[PDB]
């Protein structure tokens, strides 16, 4: 369905992304080497087409919605997910704003002022070059799709619950991604809002978050964080979901704590919300207000640490079988605890003061975002991969892929850890002479990366060519060897299609419409 | 007996709606870009007219599929109703973007520009000429049809026509008086930190209402087609109410700069 | 929940036999809890395995307790009650029997 | 029916076609 | 003091401000640290000493008391890494005691600074507007793009000020070696109080972007004895 | 209980004691190097003016 | 009905004063 | 088609997909 | 101090009206040069030449 | 409401007041063996369900 | 890995700082 092209879209922008990870740190090599517009003419709009195309466009759909239009529906046992014409809306949506954000790059001067635009002036005298509202409008139709999406999602998961699962022991995927729609609703039309208020400032001449008028740049930046905090939240825990089942079946299918599991989401779900502070602790609030803040980002804290504990306990005592899905869960859960680690780190009080817009910040924000998010990606596709596609995926050189990923990136984002404190700013396009030692290696460890991405697109094309000798069956038989199926149901749903080694038994590829009949639990 | 599966299909990815109103966007897009900086005054309404109609082919393409074909069942209409009931509380959230950011210009003052607000050289409309209408007509509407679902429960026509059009006879009056009230207002959309977050306040209603407006007239044209009946509780008969309790969202953020404002 | 009670419930669920992957998955779930199957399991296993007309099953029950002894001692004594039994089954060790 | 779908279809082509004919004087000015 | 290639901690602390927040880092870090070896050797021994036999263990989502024990165990972890916090937010934030003001603003490419703690003999508040060295004007002995031509300078064993604003997309002054970060917003205005423990001349750099030339604004002080401004005439 | 509570008693005990001792050492190393260098030259700009 | 009509009433009573 | 329904498509998707930065970056730099 | 608003209307609704010594408002005189800037006072002085100065007079 | 196309909303009202579901709602878990001297049964207007 | 520190060694090492006496 929406699925394939949903993906391939996604491949575009990422490898469009990666090529502006590739500029912005060949530029951050040596000191003013390979381009001569060190300024916010070409360089800052670099920055923000990097970030607003790559977390928009790639973190964003993939994970939350093409596994949920194709994945969703397929384990909660839906024919198609409720609303079957607004997903077809929302993705046709898409590249509509690619094109609007490939123009907001092209145009003549170029307003791109990072992906977390600030008003001050950002304003009319940056519009002599007026990307900045073709990069806003590209961020607001992004906005409105994965609101359209969450709807979509919260619904299908609510009417079309087939009569095998009730409310009381859900599927980790199915229950994650409806806390994501479900946290996503609650944060996405504020900063609709916000668009509209400072499009209407830096198009109409009213000028609220203005200098003029005593317009007030801070109440943007309350906004702005109000929703990018549960934004990132909304980028990891459908990734926490994805892991689960695969440290499940790759190991052991009885998991560490499912109800467990679900509060601590719900309670990740509750208390995301009201800390959107620590991102300007800085800015001279109340000593109060910002203790306050500073005691909740610890609790906050709290339960993804119960849920890293569940699945050190699930891999724990099981046969594990180390496949390259398997690699990237424990690769995942060990770089996320560092930077959780980290997270706690930034969490003081009295340490933002020392770490705002630094490579500190930058290298734990790239540590928890990028290695569980894509490690997360990366388990996802080569997981329900041969399902879908139908074709095996060359496990040696998914081995290489993933080795190349974690050395290069691991040696990209852990000296930015050593940058930060020196004090390093933020989008810096030359810094001074005393930091051109680490980022040197950065530069090494980005092309690292950006051969792995190469590598696999060898083995997307490798997808044509059908080894039988390479990747057939995850979950090796226990003891049994003569008799042949799927060799686990921890339920006993055993209906037609539908099981508890969940959607593993549609057919590859699965049929143009499945669920005739509906499915049963014990 | 031949039975099937109780959630239902439409027609499939290639599809020209899906594609007409992205591109549709696009064309929004460029419309408020290009008229921004470069000046195309034609092709905004164009845009805005073609926005318009596709919503309304898109809907009449689905209204044909809820009574023309007559799909829908009672779990696709829980399902509308929970998922257009929870529409409302995403509503809130924008709603409760702008009541906080004005709920910040007034609790913290800003030092420059008249410390006290409404600041010194803006003076606010007193709530007693045209407001204490607005308030009471507003209550009249949602007073009102909460008789006129028991009307059209009961199965009389004469009734629930009644209550119903004297309702929405009333919003066309009361669209009339919002225009006259926001065109005789002195100080505009560019004063201040106040004037356009309370016109913004005011604007949004201005675009829910047109949109409400029009929503009604082509369930008016759907009702005198004999499509609906107090038993064809198909999907769109339950998606009419819930903007009365949006506008007693909107008496609430009506109460905030009135009593406690000033 | 215990030692006797897990034997003795497992027994009787393990009487049910009648066939090759019935006796083989109540062979695999009995064998994989939280403690060393009893001398009085593996009797019953090898006896179930003399029914179901199998015998490379009665080979693996073998080696599944020779990654589970948890230590050499108690492998040496299921070694030696398990030799007599297997003078009365006909079952070789892997090791006697290197493939 | 079709009748009035056919010069929605033509101005929608239209609205469509003109804005890619705006982009270069959007780059160039 | 100043960066340097290849550096694993930050510069030398010369505030209170900045001992404090070294030892509140040093603390955070040992608890991190124990909790990363922690996790790592859990890793390592699951991963490698777990080859396998292929059963799995049976036991199925459950583990109640236990459980609750190692939920509880963080926020012990919590209470002991937050109560620091709070008393070097207490030691930190508070500003009551006399100091000496020194203002800035800063313009998209530069800063000014502004003397009115004690009117001089001459009586006039005084300005100058501390902007960049560029290619061309390069002395080669000073490193490159922390070049600021005129130097703030401040009183040794002096409690200042700094209580800033700005405009022209605005941004902050960061001072890592002595422990900076306030707002400089347009409209709204904010001090930190901060005395200095040596002397020598203290090097930062602007934390937030303000665009086209968020690159070339070197933010620096120099750090003098009481006679020394004293004798800081013409200023 | 048996031998999976034995090694997660034994596992998780010795994962408290050698994040213990790494996170100690490398917390007294270099806390220690730290009060030794800064209190030494603090002396030196103190008692020597 | 007792909601709607009476207060109704009232409603276009108080109309009239402004 | 005849030589491509999928075998350089890919690859010259991809190709476009990773050479648009540098025309933008180009256009850019030329100003 | 806080409210620099209120220091500056203090002593500003000092002499202009409420003729009063000079010295207990010369203290937040004094106050204002420090603590609160300098470039500023050409914008709030045109707001008094103006007469729409946001003080309340 | 009736005469009209597709009478889906017959058998809700007809099994509203008979009994007999339209769309198969209904669970199973008949406590059984699963094995094969005695499966589950599996009625069908199919040979396959 | 060789192919990826290879290919950046020989893209590009041109343009620095002014000199090494410079930071002495
Ligand atoms: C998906 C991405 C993601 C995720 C999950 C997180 C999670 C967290 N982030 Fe981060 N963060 C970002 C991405 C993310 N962040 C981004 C993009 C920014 C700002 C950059 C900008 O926008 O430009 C940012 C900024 C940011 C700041 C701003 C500082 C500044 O701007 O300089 C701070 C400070 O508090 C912070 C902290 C945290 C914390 C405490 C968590 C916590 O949720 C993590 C908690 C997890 C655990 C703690 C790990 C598991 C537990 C243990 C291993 C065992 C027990 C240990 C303890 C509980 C003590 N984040
Ligand atoms: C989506 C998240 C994401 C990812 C993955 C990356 C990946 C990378 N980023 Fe970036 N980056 C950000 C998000 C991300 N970044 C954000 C928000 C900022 C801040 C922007 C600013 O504030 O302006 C930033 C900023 C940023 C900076 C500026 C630092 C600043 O001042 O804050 C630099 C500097 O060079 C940089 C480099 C890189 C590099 C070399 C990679 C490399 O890791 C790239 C190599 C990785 C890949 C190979 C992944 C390929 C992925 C796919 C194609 C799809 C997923 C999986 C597949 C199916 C393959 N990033
Ligand atoms: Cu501001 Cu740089
Ligand atoms: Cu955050």
């Amino acid at each position: 369905d929406i699925a394939v092209l949903y993906f391939m879209l996604a491949i575009f922008s990422g490898m469009a992304g990666t090529a502006m990870s590739l500029i912005i740190r060949l530029e951050l090599a040596a000191p003013g080497s390979q381009y001569l517009h060190g300024n916010s003419q070409l360089f800052n709009v670099l920055v923000v087409g990097h970030a607003v195309l790559m977390i928009f466009f790639l973190v964003m759909p993939a994970l939350i919605g093409g596994f949920g239009n194709y994945l969703l529906p397929l384990m909660i046992g839906a024919t198609d997910t409720a609303f079957p014409r607004i997903n077809n809306i929302a993705f046709w949506v898409l590249p509509m704003g690619l094109v609007c954000l490939v123009t907001s790059t092209l145009v003549e001067s170029g307003a791109g002022t990072g992906w977390t635009v600030y008003p001050p002036l950002s304003s009319i005298q940056a519009h002599s070059g007026p990307s900045v509202d073709l990069a806003i409008f590209a961020l607001h139709l992004t906005s409105i799709s994965s609101l359209l999406g969450a709807i979509n999602f919260i619904v299908t998961t609510l009417n079309m619950r087939t009569n095998g699962m009730t409310m009381h022991k859900l599927p980790l995927f199915v229950w994650s991604i409806f806390i994501t729609a479900f946290l996503l609703l609650l944060s996405l039309p504020v900063l609709s809002a916000g668009i509209t208020m400072l499009l209407l400032d830096r198009n109409f001449n009213t000028s609220f978050f203005e200098v003029s008028g005593g317009g007030d740049p801070i109440l943007y930046e309350h906004l702005f964080w109000f929703f990018g905090h549960p934004e990132v939240y909304i980028l990891i825990i459908p990734g926490f979901g994805i892991i689960s089942h695969v440290v499940s079946t790759y190991s052991k299918k009885p998991v560490f704590g499912e109800i467990s599991m679900v509060y601590a989401m719900a309670s990740i779900g509750l208390l995301g919300f009201l800390v959107w502070s620590h991102h300007m602790y800085i800015v001279g609030l109340d000593a109060d207000t910002r203790a306050y803040f500073t005691s909740a980002t610890m609790i906050i804290a709290i339960p993804t640490g119960i849920k890293i504990f569940s699945w050190l306990a699930t891999i724990h005592g099981g046969s594990i079988r180390l496949a390259t899905p398997m690699l990237y869960a424990i690769a995942f859960l060990f770089l996320f605890t560092m930077g959780g680690l980290t997270g706690v780190a930034l969490a003081n009080a009295s340490l933002d003061v020392a770490f705002h817009d630094t490579y500190y910040v930058v290298g734990h924000f790239h540590y928890v975002l990028s290695m569980g998010a894509i490690f997360s990606l990366f388990a996802g596709y080569y997981y329900w991969s041969p399902q879908i596609l139908g074709l095996n995926y060359n496990e040696k050189l998914a081995q290489i892929q993933f080795w190349l990923i974690f050395i290069g990136a691991n040696v990209i984002f852990f000296p930015m850890h050593f940058l930060g404190i020196n004090g390093m700013p933020r989008r810096i396009p030359d810094y001074p002479d005393a930091f051109a030692g680490w980022n040197y290696v950065a530069s090494i460890g980005s092309f690292i990366a950006t051969l792995s991405l190469f590598l696999f697109i060898y083995i997307l094309y490798d997808q044509l060519v059908n080894g039988l000798n390479n990747k057939v069956n995850n979950k090796s038989v226990i003891y049994n060897k003569a008799p042949d199926f799927v060799e686990s149901n921890t339920i006993f749903n055993l209906n037609t299609v539908k099981s508890s080694s969940i959607e593993f038994l549609l057919t590859s590829p699965p049929a143009v419409h499945s669920f005739n009949t509906p499915a049963v639990q014990s | 007996r031949h039975q099937q599966h109780p959630f239902h299909m439409v027609m499939p990815s290639p599809w020209p709606i899906v594609v007409s109103f992205a591109l549709l966007s696009l064309a929004l897009s460029t419309a408020l870009t290009m008229h921004g900086y470069i000046g195309n005054m034609n092709m905004v309404y164009l845009a805005l007219f073609v926005l318009l109609t596709s919503s309304i082919l898109w809907f009449r393409d689905i209204v044909a599929e809820a009574t023309y074909l007559g799909d829908h069942t009672m779990a696709v209409r829980k399902g509308i109703n929970l998922g257009f009931l929870m529409f409302v509380l995403s509503e809130v959230l924008i709603f409760a973007g702008l009541f906080w950011a004005y709920f910040h210009s007034a609790m913290s003052p800003d030092v420059t520009l008249g410390a006290c607000w409404p600041p010194v050289g803006i003076e606010a409309v007193q709530p007693t000429e045209l407001p204490l209408l607005n308030t009471i007509i507003l209550l009249s509407s949602g007073a009102t049809v909460t008789y006129s679902h028991h009307a059209l429960i009961a199965g009389n026509r004469n009734k629930a026509l009644s209550g119903l059009l004297i309702t929405f006879w009333l919003i066309v009056i009361f669209v009339t008086c919002q225009y006259i009230e926001y065109t005789n207002a002195a100080f505009t959309i560019s004063d201040g930190v106040y004037g356009s977050v309370f016109y913004a306040g005011t604007g949004l209603h201005f675009l829910h209402m047109v949109m409400l407006a029009a929503m009604l007239g082509v369930n008016y044209w759907r009702m005198r087609n004999y499509h609906l009946t107090a038993g064809h509780h198909v999907g769109y008969e339950t998606t009419i109410i819930y903007t009365h309790v949006l506008d007693v969202i909107w008496l609430f953020l009506y109460v905030v700069f009135y009593w406690w404002g000033v | 929940e215990t030692f006797e009670e897990f034997t003795a419930r497992y027994e009787k669920e393990f009487d049910e036999a009648y066939d090759l992957f019935e006796v083989q998955r109540v062979l695999n779930n009995c064998f994989s809890y939280d403690l060393v199957p009893a001398p009085a399991v593996i009797e019953k296993a090898l006896r179930a395995a003399r029914r179901v007309n199998d015998l490379p099953t009665a080979i693996r029950v073998f080696e599944a307790l020779k990654y589970k002894v948890e230590n050499e001692d108690q492998y040496k004594a299921y070694l030696d009650e398990l030799k007599d039994v297997r003078q009365e089954l006909g079952v070789p060790l892997k090791e006697e029997l290197f493939p | 029916s079709a009748l009035y779908l056919y010069p929605f279809y033509a101005i929608f082509a239209v609205a469509v076609v003109t804005p890619l004919l705006y982009i270069p004087n959007a780059i160039r000015g | 003091d100043v960066p340097t290639p290849y550096a694993c901690y930050f510069q030398d602390s010369a505030t209170p401000n900045q001992e404090g927040i070294l030892e509140l880092h040093d603390n955070i870090m040992f608890y991190l640290l124990v909790i990363l070896g922690l996790v790592s050797w859990m890793l390592y021994t699951i991963v490698m000493t777990y080859s396998k036999n292929p059963i799995a263990y049976k036991y199925i989502k459950h583990g109640q008391t236990i459980e609750v024990i190692w939920t509880i165990f963080p926020a012990v972890i919590l209470l002991i890494i937050a109560f620091p916090s709070f008393i070097l937010l207490y030691l930190c934030d508070e500003v009551i005691s006399p100091a000496m003001t020194i203002k800035a603003i800063g313009y998209q490419w530069y800063w000014k600074y502004e003397y009115s703690d004690f009117i001089n003999d001459s009586g006039e508040t005084v300005e100058f507007e501390s902007y960049v060295i560029p290619d061309e004007l390069l002395e080669e002995g000073q490193l490159r793009l922390l070049d600021t031509d005129t130097s703030m300078v401040v009183p040794v064993d002096t409690h200042i000020r700094f209580v800033v604003t700005a405009a022209d997309v605005i941004h902050d002054f960061a001072i890592p070696s002595l422990g900076i970060k306030v707002d400089a917003t347009p409209g709204r205005l904010n001090q930190v109080s901060a005395l200095i423990q040596r002397e020598g001349v203290f090097y930062g750099a602007c934390s937030e972007l303000c665009g086209t030339g968020h690159a070339n604004m070197p933010i620096k002080i120099e750090a003098v004895s009481l006679p020394k401004f004293l004798e800081w005439l013409n200023e | 209980t048996g031998t999976i509570k034995r090694r997660v008693i034994m596992d998780i005990v010795l994962g408290f004691s050698l994040g213990g001792v790494m996170a100690s050492y490398w917390w007294w190393g270099f806390h220690m190097d730290k009060i030794n260098k800064r209190e030494k030259f603090y002396a030196e700009l103190a008692e020597r003016k | 009905w007792v909601a709607l009509p009476a207060i109704a009433l009232t409603a276009v009573n108080t109309y009239f004063v402004e | 088609g005849r030589k491509t329904p999928y075998a350089l498509s890919h690859f010259g998707f991809f190709a476009i997909g990773f050479a648009v930065p540098f025309v933008a970056c180009y256009v850019q730099l030329k100003k | 101090t806080k409210h620099c608003w209120q220091s500056y209307v203090d002593y500003h609704k000092c002499v202009n009206m409420k003729g009063e010594d000079f010295a207990p408002c010369k203290v937040f005189w004094k106050t204002y040069n420090a603590l609160c800037p300098l470039d500023w006072i050409e914008k709030w002085d045109d707001q008094r030449e103006k007469g729409i100065f946001a003080g309340d007079i | 409401d009736l005469d009209q196309e597709t009478g889906l909303a017959r058998l809700e009202l007809l099994g509203k007041l008979e009994g007999i579901d339209v769309f198969d709602t209904k669970p199973l878990d008949s406590s059984r063996k699963g094995t094969m001297k005695d499966p589950i049964i599996i009625e069908s207007y199919d040979d396959y369900r | 890995l060789l192919f990826s520190v290879g290919l950046f060694a020989v893209v590009r090492m041109a343009g620095g700082q002014d000199a090494k006496t410079m930071n002495k």
